[PDB]
């Protein structure tokens, strides 16, 4: 062979990004988080996206004997087991088989979170049980509307930089695409005096103490530091430390120059 | 001369873009002949022009299905974009119209069949063979992108071979004009770039990714990311770990690690020198980029053409009727078409 079978195009629903909570216990929330962390579409989500995604997941109760999903239906939902036992069943040519079972944990349907996907199996409660569900369009809006919010404009953080004020819009979006995030605990050393001038930083939340010898600069939400890495490769003059819990954006200058060329050539412009 | 060529090209485009074309024919003007391909979103039909005898490939979309699948905008994108673009390697649109039940787009008929058929029948293409095609894609993407158009469904099934053995790109259903970033998860599972899979937002870098997948699959005969389950394919794509066949030349492998780069600060196409990183790359050292544009190179392969309406080079499909209801459906939704 079926080396000659074409590969069909795929397509999720349109959503242009230009609020209900389903209550659940503390332990349900941890276990539900647990069962999701290795699944591709959840693996890399920032903590707040995740939290929004758990918030959205709804309670589905089942009675012993109930079909949770039916083979060839239910193409838009993903499910995690909170509670109960379940049989898994596949019908073929042919023949209807029990191909396995679930014992109070398990998930299924994650592909439906990408585009419509007719379920490959029927799944039946063999006890009374409960699951958590998640609609695709709900999932998509959370994620997309959240990345749109991080990206235009935290493009807004970037454009406020004196060294970068002369970027074009599209050049700025290239930096938005790849700019990394870093989190530091109280008194962590973000930058050490003497080190490689590898990258510059923007404070997203919290506060950073710039020191030398003692105090030079205080950094807080919207301010940059380490930015001389953009114009000279000579070693770090100062040292940055996190005051309390700190979140920074962080940009490798060498990645910056692959995308855009030397920062000074941008500063030269008229 | 390239920098100015695009300037004239952007000029011509913007003129047709803003002041578009409409209702340029009607169904009773053609004879249906055979179904040439069907798919997830629409079917294409060989047709003969009743008055001039001319043959055409006519795309037929069903207004009700488009509305259910939440893809109205994609249909309007395709027709608008097709009416305004112009390039040696894009299949030209000749007529468009709608009726009570369907939208119709009548393209040039490219009789040589899908690259998919040919590549699967042969197994793989020699690197020069593959290089010849890859070049046309590199040039076609340069053109589209300078108009801020992304294509979004590169794959052997969407590339047709003409009688001169050159390529025509055909299915524009996913093409969009994007100035900033766009967000629709769409394409073909094997050809999806990481940032589409993870909904990061994206623009032109995904076409170049796709080209890496395409080039790889032409020279190896199978795409670089494969598995039993789609999710596992996506897990591989997001990983970005690629194994190369032992017969890949070292020059080829180098181009492909640069194209199949998950990291946007390193993907060829997305850096300072943009597309020149690819065009100047050594695997393409033997390519005469103007000669390819001018169609002055011998194709490594010419299809067998037996006669004006011949369908030898296409698979056979269950023939459905083109049904037109006496009631007009979804009029408001498609007024712009």
């Amino acid at each position: 062979i079926n080396r000659f079978t074409r590969r069909a195009s795929v397509c999720a629903e349109a959503y242009n990004p230009d609020r209900i909570i389903h209550p659940k216990t503390d332990d349900q929330r941890n276990r539900l988080q647990e069962a999701c962390k290795d699944i591709l579409l959840f693996k890399n989500l920032d903590p707040e996206q995740m939290s929004q995604v758990l918030d959205a997941m709804f309670e589905k109760l089942v009675k012993e004997g109930e079909h949770v999903i039916d083979q060839g239906d239910d193409g838009d939902n993903f499910y995690v087991i909170d509670r109960g036992t379940f049989d898994i069943y596949v019908k073929c040519d042919g023949v209807g088989r029990c191909v396995g079972n679930y014992d109070n944990r398990g998930s299924f349907g994650e592909l439906a979170l990408m585009y419509n996907t007719p379920k490959a199996a029927t799944i039946t409660a063999t006890s009374p049980g409960a699951l958590w569900g998640l609609d695709r369009v709900t999932f998509r809006r959370i994620i997309v509307k959240n990345n749109a919010k991080k990206r235009k404009m935290y493009e807004s953080f970037i454009e406020s930089l004196p060294f970068l004020k002369s970027l074009e819009v599209s050049e700025r979006l290239k930096v938005v695409d790849v700019i990394g995030t870093k989190v530091y605990n109280d008194g962590e050393q973000i930058i050490a005096q003497g080190d490689l001038a590898d990258s510059f930083f923007i404070v997203e939340s919290g506060e950073v103490k710039i020191t030398m010898k003692v105090e030079i600069a205080r950094c807080f939400r919207g301010q940059y530091f380490g930015e001389l890495a953009l114009v000279t490769n000579k070693p770090r003059a100062a040292s940055a430390h996190a005051i309390g819990t700190v979140k920074c954006l962080a940009m490798d200058v060498q990645a910056f120059e692959r995308l855009l060329g030397p920062c000074m050539e941008i500063m030269k412009r008229n | 001369s390239v920098k100015e060529f695009l300037a004239k090209a952007k000029e011509d485009f913007l003129k047709k873009w803003e002041t578009p074309s409409q209702n340029t024919a009607q169904l009773d003007q053609f004879d249906r002949i055979k179904t040439l391909g069907t798919g997830s979103f629409g079917r294409v039909m060989l047709v003969k022009h009743k008055e001039s005898g001319n043959h055409y490939a006519m795309k037929i979309l069903d207004k009700q299905k488009v509305v259910k699948l939440k893809q109205i905008e994609h249909t309007l994108n395709e027709k608008r974009i097709l009416q305004a673009v112009n390039f040696p390697f894009l299949v030209k649109l000749e007529f468009s119209f709608k009726d009570n039940s369907n939208l119709y787009m009548v393209m040039e008929y490219v009789a040589g069949g899908e690259m998919f058929s040919h590549l699967r029948r042969i197994g793989r293409f020699s690197e020069p063979h593959a290089r010849f095609y890859a070049a046309q894609i590199v040039l076609t993407f340069e053109y589209l992108h300078s108009l801020d158009l992304i294509y979004r469904d590169l794959k052997p099934e969407n590339l047709l071979i003409d009688q001169q053995g050159y390529i025509q790109v055909t299915d524009f259903g996913f093409a969009k004009r994007v100035k900033g970033r766009t967000w629709t998860l769409c394409g073909t599972p094997e050809y999806l770039a990481p940032e589409i899979i993870l909904s990061k937002g994206y623009n032109k870098a995904v076409d170049w990714w796709a080209l890496g997948v395409l080039i790889y699959e032409m020279a190896a005969g199978y795409p670089p990311f494969f598995a039993d389950q789609p999710i596992q394919i996506y897990e591989k794509i997001v990983s970005g770990k690629v194994r190369f066949p032992s017969h890949f030349s070292s020059d080829l492998k180098d181009l492909l690690r640069n194209l199949l780069q998950v990291d946007l600060t390193k993907r060829f196409g997305n850096l300072k020198n943009g597309v020149n990183d690819i065009k100047n790359h050594k695997w393409f050292a033997t390519t005469d980029w103007i000669a390819i544009y001018q169609r002055k190179v011998e194709a490594p392969f010419i299809p067998k053409f037996k006669g004006p309406g011949d369908t030898s080079n296409f698979d056979d499909y269950e023939e459905e009727e083109i049904r037109v209801s006496i009631n007009e459906k979804c009029g408001k939704e498609f007024t712009e078409f």
